[PDB]
């Protein structure tokens, strides 16, 4: 593979450049370029090959260029619909073929938001089946920075998590869910179970007591 | 005074190969060729007998169009007094050649992976390729004593070979298209012009 | 399948002297035979062609001939670096075949065998066993006759021979006869002599020494 | 138009065998090559294999050669694909490559692509309970397989504060996705919350009534 | 300018099997037929094989039949060849031969080759001890195989008065070659010599001083 910075961000208006860097036998020694932008969810489409060359439709604000055993794509003048992912892709003259990697954009445009979390004790039927999976559910964070630490009365606890990388919700801003897997004897012995989330080092305290 | 339908000759979307190569003749136009000259596309663009800037402004009778097929590394072999496969066996300009040549990349084009089997070029042959001899003939040559039956075997297989293309091969090893002109006068009045 | 044959298997002569070679075919073949030149160690290269052209690049000293089944192939005047078997292959049907062989020495009046002795190196005793070399330089003719004498005692069974190939530049022979025994008798033995028996000397020569004394 | 339709797949068990397909119309198909890019869940692409202009050559990434077999048609101008020795790791959305022209090797028109998993998992029908303490509810859909199940408040009637948060596959097999409703605390016990689970695959209808 | 370089080679098993290359330059390596020729140890030469331009028609010899197959890459301009089913009394040089050039002319500069043999005893490296008294010089060689073994003086800084005598078997199984040098002794003490010795089927490099 080759090497791709895994997030890049900057304000609206501004000049972004991304780095691909390879070895040397392949996109040093071969003017073969070829970037792509891919929507969410859709399908990609072509942007540059094998120095600048942009397919008919695209704007001539995309511009890209390639030293040594690096290529280089650089965006002026940002806007929202352009925050998505990039990659990039040349020849592999040993006879395979390659992809750049990954590169996540995200052009800012508000500065922060404080996550909404929500705590549920389980539900009374899942307690009959010898299960309690306390689950604490977020949303409307942003940007994408949530971590799960469920807190117990007096000790921190992570046994059996399910942590998620956040997902973009509707509002331009980001949700997540969780599952804690403690024993029964875990859930009732307990005074109350506390619902402790990290947001871009903001955090909202929701108990739970056995009722 | 209609234009001389260079769009559908160099922007053609299927070239045939260099044995075969095919001919168009055209005449009658008013004629621009500076729009190729300052095109700056164009790998290379030499001709003999009149400089580009002075054939623009000149008046002309005949003129015929030919292309082809060629590797990089023999794009010199066209030129009056050259030798190489190509021009002993599948083109060879006149000494005295008259006409115009232009080749450029087309590795975006007519290369495809794993190798291109369609453009072939003749291999052998009795003796020399006279000017602009055509030669179609797949005959298995017998250069042996025992009949030949045109099956293919221990004696003088086909004339005819394919070139590889593959695309990750060196600026030299990857097709480089090619229209030949050609310049003639005669005793008819000059049809194209500038 | 057609079979091929080759005459003579051997030849000698000297400088500027004129020799033939003579290839004769099976079955009918008008033009189509090659000759072909390897010196030892090397890879062959072809000489004539069609049995009737010149290589580019060989000397205009080889010529043949010949057509149908008979074919012939001389060589003006030999040199001291034209030393080498020569061979011939058909040229028409599927089932290609070369010729047999035939070799060419150069003939040259005499040479006096140069003689020295050589004792086994320390390591090698370090290693337990003795292997004494007694070599003849630049001398002719190539066959020649080398006796050992250990304590007066004529010793013959256990010896080897490897003989060099001639020389190109005063095409000369050279033998190294090497008489390998264990440490153990060689300590046993003193005195070793190694005894030449050539033509071109008068009288049986021989260097000698003693164990221990070098 | 220049265009290109994937044949389709599912779900299937390692080790196993498959074969997917691509409908080309717009252009001539016999005059291009094919490729196949694959993508793994929320990660980077990855090239698959290439088929030449005429059926005659052959290529294979690294971790798929030995296991996949490309073949083409000009007179129908359909690609035939064909995934041997099933591995769970394969799984991923396959795009059916373009070959297009003004190029090469490169890759330009880029079919939609299938989705095709790989997992030997229980489909389990989707059991849903209450979500119960601006305060919020929701239901519960946990433990069940495979991917999606869509929700529904009252039948499209609740729309403000509706998120899908990440699922991620519980190495169990199973996964566990749930709804939420962020709804001031006036207006909890005067309208009703009903979660319209529909699990497709199989085709069940399951609700809860949540309460705070 | 035109060379024909060839691959590898060495010890294989009785019966065993193994691929030979043959690099080309110079010429446009699709133009051309191409044959392999073998020659046993002091021995005739004795055509085996011989493939046309594309690998349309093949062509063996009666006694190799069913076993040889040959092949070409255009691309690539390198002939190759895989031998299975070896027979002991293959062992031999095989050679890389065009044939019936562009020109006419056939087998041109068909190059160097590459020693096989079968056989399979080891693959030992030698021993070196040195030699000492108008006298003469040298190291001798002992006890190693398979063939062949280079030796040069000084790392080839002397060249007359050099001599090296072709390789015999032992009685054990193995070769060993002997190699002497003469010089005027008004060199003797002032000036030291080594031989350069270089097994390739074991890269077992050793030099050695000379001096009495
Ligand atoms: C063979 O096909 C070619 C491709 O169609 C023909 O080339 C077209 O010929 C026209 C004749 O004038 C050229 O014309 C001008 O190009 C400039 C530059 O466009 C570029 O700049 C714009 C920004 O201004 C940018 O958006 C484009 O992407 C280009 O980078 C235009 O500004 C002019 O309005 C005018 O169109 C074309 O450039 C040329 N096409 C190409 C791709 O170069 C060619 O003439 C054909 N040959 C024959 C013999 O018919």
């Amino acid at each position: 593979a080759l090497t791709q910075p895994a997030s890049v961000s900057g304000s609206p208006g501004q000049s972004i450049t991304i780095s691909c860097t390879g070895t040397s036998s392949d996109v040093g020694g071969y003017n073969y370029v070829s970037w792509y932008q891919q929507h969410p969810g859709k399908a990609p489409k072509l942007m540059i090959y094998d120095v600048s060359k942009r397919p008919s439709g695209v704007s001539n604000r995309f511009s890209g260029s390639k030293s040594g055993n690096t290529a280089s794509l650089t965006i002026s003048g940002l806007q929202s619909e352009d925050e998505a992912d990039y990659y990039c892709n040349s020849l592999t003259s040993i006879s395979t073929w390659v992809f750049g990697g990954g590169t996540k954009l995200t052009v800012l445009g508000q500065p922060k938001a404080a996550p909404s979390v929500t705590l549920f004790p389980p539900s009374s039927e899942e307690l009959q089946a010898n299960k309690a999976t306390l689950v604490c559910l977020i949303s409307d964070f942003y940007p994408g920075a949530v971590t799960v630490a469920w807190k117990a009365d007096s000790s921190p606890v992570k046994a059996g998590v399910e942590t998620t990388t956040p997902s973009k919700q509707s509002n331009n801003k980001y949700a997540a869910s969780s599952y804690l897997s403690l024993t029964p004897e875990q859930w009732k012995s307990h005074r109350s179970y506390s619902c402790q989330v990290t947001h871009e080092g903001s955090t909202v305290e929701k108990t739970v007591a056995p009722t | 005074t209609n234009l001389c339908p260079f769009g559908e000759v160099f922007n053609a979307t299927r070239f045939a190969s260099v044995y075969a190569w095919n001919r168009k003749r055209i005449s009658n136009c008013v004629a621009d060729y500076s729009v190729l000259y300052n095109s700056a596309s164009f790998s290379t663009f030499k001709c003999y007998g009149v400089s580009p800037t002075k054939l623009n402004d000149l008046c002309f009778t005949n003129v015929y169009a030919d292309s082809f097929v060629i590797r990089g590394d023999e794009v010199r072999q066209i030129a009056p007094g050259q030798t190489g496969k190509i021009a002993d066996y599948n083109y060879k300009l006149p000494d005295d050649f008259t006409g115009c040549v232009i080749a450029w990349n087309s590795n975006n084009l007519d290369s495809k992976v794993g190798g291109n089997y369609n453009y072939l070029y003749r291999l052998f042959r009795k003796s020399n390729l006279k000017p602009f001899e055509r030669d179609i003939s797949t005959e298995i040559y017998q250069a042996g004593s025992t009949p030949c039956n045109g099956v293919e075997g221990f004696n003088c297989y086909f004339p005819l070979q394919s070139y590889g293309f593959q695309p990750t091969n060196g600026v030299g090893y990857q097709p480089y298209r090619v229209v030949v002109l050609s310049f003639e006068l005669l005793h008819a009045p000059a049809t194209v012009c500038g | 399948d057609i079979q091929m044959t080759q005459s003579p298997s051997s030849l000698s002569a000297s400088v500027g002297d004129r020799v033939t070679i003579t290839c004769q075919a099976s079955q009918d073949i008008t033009n189509y035979l090659n000759w072909y030149q390897q010196k030892p160690g090397k890879a062959p290269k072809l000489l004539i062609y069609a049995a009737s052209n010149l290589e580019t690049g060989v000397p205009s000293r080889f010529s043949g001939s010949g057509s149908g089944t008979d074919f012939t192939f001389t060589i003006s005047g030999l040199q001291p670096e034209d030393i080498a078997t020569y061979y011939c292959q058909q040229y028409d049907n599927l089932p290609l075949t070369f010729g047999g062989g035939t070799k060419v020495e150069i003939k040259r009046t005499v040479a006096a065998p140069s003689v020295f002795i050589f004792p086994p190196s320390d390591e090698q005793l370090k290693s337990g066993t003795a292997s004494v070399v007694c070599l003849l330089n630049n001398f002719y003719p190539r066959e020649a006759k080398v006796q050992w004498k250990v304590d007066n005692a004529l010793q013959s069974g256990n010896s080897q021979e490897s003989v060099t190939e001639q020389d190109s530049k005063d095409s000369t022979y050279s033998l190294s006869s090497t008489l390998t025994l264990s440490k153990a008798d060689y300590e046993k033995h003193k005195v070793y002599a190694c005894e030449v028996t050539h033509q071109g000397l008068s009288s049986p020569v021989t260097k000698s020494f003693n164990r221990g004394e070098c | 138009q220049v265009q290109l339709v994937e044949s389709g797949g599912g779900v299937v068990q390692p080790g196993r065998s498959l074969r997917l397909s691509c409908a080309a119309s717009g252009f001539t198909f016999s005059n291009y090559a094919m490729y196949w890019v694959r993508q793994a869940p929320g990660k980077g692409l990855e090239w698959v294999a290439v088929i030449s202009y005429d059926g005659s050559n052959k290529y294979y990434a690294d971790s798929v050669k030995g296991r996949f077999t490309i073949s083409r048609d000009n007179s129908k101008n359909t690609l035939y694909l064909q995934m041997n020795s099933l591995r769970t790791e394969d799984t991923a959305v396959y795009y059916c490559a373009s070959g297009s022209d003004y190029g090469d090797y490169l890759l330009v028109y880029w079919g939609q692509g299938t989705l095709v998993t790989v997992s030997s998992a229980s489909t389990k029908g989707p059991s849903v309970f209450p979500l119960a303490p601006t305060a919020a509810l929701g239901c519960l859909v946990k433990d069940y397989f495979p991917e999606p199940v869509t929700v529904s408040w009252n039948s499209g009637a609740l729309t403000s504060g509706v998120h899908t948060f990440p699922a991620v596959l519980q190495s169990s097999g199973l996964y566990s996705l749930s709804s939420v409703v962020t709804v001031p605390s006036s207006s909890l016990g005067t309208q009703t919350y009903i979660c319209n689970v529909n699990h497709k695959p199989s085709n069940t209808k399951v609700d809860k009534k949540v309460e705070p």
